[PDB]
């Protein structure tokens, strides 16, 4: 977001602008924390997103041990280059006359296509060639191969994938298609992202019915001022509603600068985990998930990531 | 503008990247002003000369209806003396329209004209009369010694100061107010403190200056309501279309373009105000056609630069302003990135590395000519898949990388 | 000083009371600017020392946490109020593309690896590990069985020697 | 922690309440805010324990 500080405080009135300059030297850092803010927040999403300078392309034939993976992979013959997940995840998740009081919107450096381009490149790189795409070129590597591999990181000796694919095949399998129903039966899962969104709009709402405020003021208006008294007097009202003005806007914009540690806090641990979860296979329990994991999925989503994380947890014992 | 940005940024030299400065802000083309038809003669001569009016105690508080009068009328006295006025300078009582002008005439001395000032107590501020200390009316008082004065004196005249209870704002209070005081019931015919209320003036053209009649009429109103009553002579004019433009309708004011009707309304229902509580929609005052009001868009103004020690060919930016329109002038070529509109630099179906970035995936680079293209996300690459295929490498290096990290700031 | 030596202090505080507002005001945003960049350079001083106890006095196994790839070991360096990391690591270079298979028949049984990948020159049959080609003899004790050669695809039928 | 909105700023007299209410939309994010920090802080600890 960006704001204007002449606009906001003052319509097209000179003299409102003449008592803004007898200040003169406050909105200017307004701006400078705007575009702070600005350049701090669009700078997230590469690290999070492009820790890969090697675009990857899926092999049009998936002879993927009986795998299923038509879910996550984009669909060529949907007009978008996304995932019916990401289609879930766009439509699952949710101006003009905010705009025109000065109040502009910027929109991001990078738009949805190319950051799914970006997850696609990701999914492609940890299908085909393992998690050693991570730290030099691709090496491509079957899928039963890497899983096995996978299974000794675990302490798990490769001859059960060997006994047990098929069954390991149709649970994954069950669990891709139990995973898609348990995203559209509820959307109280997705409320970790309309919270910033609907935040955001409160926020500038709350900012913007402001001006209709009697700050020790005949009226709130300007114009109506001006052409009610004379230039002497009437200043006392309109240095009080200019001050009780950029007081709303200091506690927006300091309520702004709050928002965003956390937000820059929660994109620093999401690219941690886009590094561990994803290019490796880590050992800290809980970090990726719940129990011992095995591996992750990425997914795109409005201002948002999602993660699958495919994990191992024992069903049946015995005592002995 | 690569001078606009050395003004902005306080120095001479500029390295890269994106800025800000200001934004377009068009200018309205001209002003609008429209009023009804019905314009007649509104009668102010019967509170301003007439015979003789009556005291203090007794008001004329007159409802004046719907009318067109001015300053001419009021102009016609030169002896003026209390010119002092609140709410709305005296300069300025022409081209704005009331909603409900209160006019109230009386007759009072010389003295008691500086008592009818609000937020005070004087021999008029006292039980006799209470006013609204508010007061967006005003006052105007006029000497009257060569009518209202009597060569065998004004006694008739009277007021009623002493009267017991408290008397609120704008109240009406004329009986025959017996007087019952004292630790006694007075009944009205006792005599110990049977006072009076009422007493005379006193009117004889030999005084001084303190004890001379002065016709005072005040006027009490208020503002901010859709229907308007009375204001002076304008020549209402006709609107325009897309065009930006002023505009007045018959008190509240505006600026921006005009859009014709959308909507139902209701045939009483004229005003349009959105959920932001701005005035978006008004009917004509003449006619009855819905108008939407939309204001004349804003700009915002960036600039892209390559280094100041490498050239001086800049490019600017205007964001949400569509060209395709209403940029004064056009340069060598003109863009319409969704980002925004974008002139002083070409455009290319090709792809390279980013070095600035601008929005939606557009960045401008450096050639002799800045050059804007789409977003490269790096070398496009493709790997084999099989089956039964295992890539397995067979030199390596070692590499060394560098990390910087802030540690404390001075305290 | 001036406005001192200007008006009578009766109409002094009438006069001189709001600058004193402002001024504090002002430093109050300079207080919470300070504050929010505290905060930050103090997360930011958390991550560095987490990477100062991780990169330096041990073998960091979590990738990109130390580096890019495999990391090694690392260098600390002061800066004028800052550190400064040189981390060496590896990066494998050459790569050449092999035929392999899961596990190996042999006398009706089954051959898995108890470390490697098995691979083939087109003639012969090798195993390596999972980063350098060093081709090793099949051999009893290069690897372990476990089970026959029906439930496990992708096997091939070879010989293995005993010593 | 939570904090009443008129109270605190006006004692028992409806004419500060009213000469309270020109102003009007100040204290609403105030007290959502200490609603707020007051439910994360009581979520806190359910990551924790």
């Amino acid at each position: 977001t960006s704001v204007d500080c002449t606009m906001y405080i003052c319509g097209d009135s000179t003299e409102c602008s003449n008592l803004l300059l007898q200040y003169g030297s406050f909105c200017t850092q307004l701006k400078r924390a705007l575009t702070g803010i600005a350049v701090e927040q669009d700078k997230n999403t590469q690290e999070v997103f492009a820790q890969v300078k090697q675009i990857y392309k899926t092999p049009p034939i998936k002879y993927f041990g009986g795998f299923n993976f038509s879910q996550i992979l984009p669909d060529p013959s949907k007009p978008s280059k996304r995932s019916p997940i990401e289609d879930l995840l766009f439509n699952k998740v949710t101006i003009c006359a905010q705009k025109f009081n000065g109040l502009t919107v910027l929109p991001p450096l990078l738009t949805d296509e190319m950051i799914a381009q970006y997850t696609s490149a990701l999914l492609a790189g940890t299908i085909t060639s393992g998690w050693t795409f991570g730290a030099g070129p691709a090496l491509q590597i079957p899928f039963p191969m890497q899983m096995a591999y996978r299974f000794n990181g675990i302490g798990v000796t490769q001859n059960v994938l060997y006994e047990n694919q098929k069954l390991i095949a149709n649970q994954f399998n069950s669990a891709i298609g139990k995973i898609q129903d348990s995203l559209s039966s509820t959307p109280s899962a997705l409320g970790k992202l309309q919270d910033v969104v609907n935040h955001n709009a409160q926020a500038l709402n709350t900012l913007v019915k402001q001006l209709s405020s009697k700050f020790g003021a005949i009226s709130s208006v300007l114009n109506d001022i001006l052409s009610r008294l004379d230039p002497p007097e009437a200043e006392v009202q309109i240095d009080r509603l200019i001050t009780g003005r950029l007081q709303s806007l200091q506690t927006y914009v300091t309520q702004q600068l709050i928002r965003a540690a956390e937000i820059r806090a929660s994109a620093n641990l999401a690219a941690t985990k886009m590094s561990e979860c994803v290019l490796g296979q880590s050992k800290r329990v809980d970090f990726c998930g719940k129990g011992y994991h095995l591996m992750s999925f990425p997914q795109s989503a409005p201002h948002g990531v999602v993660f699958l994380h495919v994990t191992y947890v024992p069903a049946q014992e015995k005592n002995f | 503008p690569l001078s606009e940005t050395k003004c902005t940024l306080k120095s001479f030299t500029v390295e890269k990247g994106i800025y800000q400065t200001s934004n377009f802000r068009v200018q309205p083309t001209e002003s609008i002003v429209r009023f009804p038809n019905i314009t007649n003669l509104c009668p102010f001569h019967e509170v301003f000369n007439a015979t003789t009016f009556a005291s203090v105690y007794a008001w004329n508080r007159k409802r004046i209806s719907n009318c067109v009068a001015d300053y001419s009328v009021i102009y016609n006295f030169a002896p003026f003396f209390a010119f002092k006025c609140y709410g709305v300078s005296p300069t300025k009582l022409n081209d704005l329209c009331f909603t409900n002008v209160y006019a109230d005439s009386f007759v009072i001395r010389g003295n008691e004209v500086s008592q009818i000032a609000p937020g005070q107590t004087g021999n008029i501020a006292d039980y006799n009369y209470k006013l609204p200390d508010d007061f967006t009316g005003c006052v105007i008082a006029w000497n009257s010694n060569k009518l209202d004065s009597k060569p065998s004196g004004n006694y008739n005249y009277l007021y009623r100061l002493f009267r017991k209870s408290k008397l609120k704002p704008f109240e009406r209070d004329i009986s025959t107010e017996i007087y019952q005081a004292g630790n006694k019931p007075c009944n009205g015919v006792a005599g110990p403190n049977c006072y009076s209320p009422l007493q005379s003036y006193g009117f004889r053209p030999t005084y001084g200056v303190g004890h001379q009649p002065y016709r005072v009429v005040v006027l009490s109103f208020e503002l901010l309501h859709a229907p308007a009553t009375v204001c002076g002579p304008k020549k209402s004019t006709n609107l325009v279309k897309n065009k930006c433009v002023n505009f007045n309708f018959n008190g509240l004011t505006g600026t921006g373009v005009l859009t014709e009707s959308n909507k139902k309304f209701l045939p009483f229902q004229q005003f349009g105000r959105d959920i932001a509580d701005t005035t978006d929609a008004v009917r004509d005052p003449q006619t009855l056609e819905i108008l939407d009001i939309t204001p004349c868009s804003f700009g915002g103004v960036s600039v892209i630069t390559p280094g100041t020690n490498t050239s001086n060919q800049v490019a600017v930016l205007y964001q949400g302003v569509n060209c395709t329109w209403r940029v004064y002038s056009t340069g060598s070529n003109v863009f319409q990135t969704r980002a925004g509109c974008l002139i002083g630099a070409e455009y290319v179906n090709n792809s390279y590395e980013c070095d600035i970035p601008i929005g939606a995936g557009i960045c401008a680079s450096y050639q002799q000519s800045i050059i804007a293209y789409t977003m490269s996300l790096g070398a496009e690459n493709s790997v084999a898949y099989s089956n039964n295929s295992i890539a397995i490498p067979t030199n390596f290096t070692i590499s060394v990388t560098t990390e910087i990290l802030p540690v404390s700031m001075t305290k | 000083n001036d406005i001192l030596s200007r008006l009578d202090p009766p109409e002094a505080e009438v006069q001189i009371d709001r600058l004193i507002t402002g001024r504090l005001q002002s430093l109050q945003t300079y207080v919470t600017q300070q504050l929010i960049r505290a905060a930050e350079i103090r997360a930011s001083a958390n991550l560095a020392a987490t990477k100062m106890s991780e990169c330096v006095l041990g073998q960091s196994k979590r990738v990109d946490f130390c580096g890019k790839g495999y990391h090694l070991m690392s260098f600390p360096q002061s800066a004028p109020h800052g550190v400064v990391f040189l981390h060496v690591t590896y990066v494998p270079a050459q790569e050449k593309n092999f035929t392999t298979a899961p596990a190996i028949c042999h006398d009706g049984k089954a051959h898995f690896p108890r470390e490697g990948v098995f691979v083939s020159n087109g003639t012969h049959w090798f195993v390596t590990q999972r980063n350098f080609y060093e081709p090793q003899i099949i051999t009893t004790d290069n690897t372990f069985v476990s089970g026959n050669c029906d439930v496990v695809i992708g096997i091939v039928n070879n010989t293995v020697y005993d010593p």
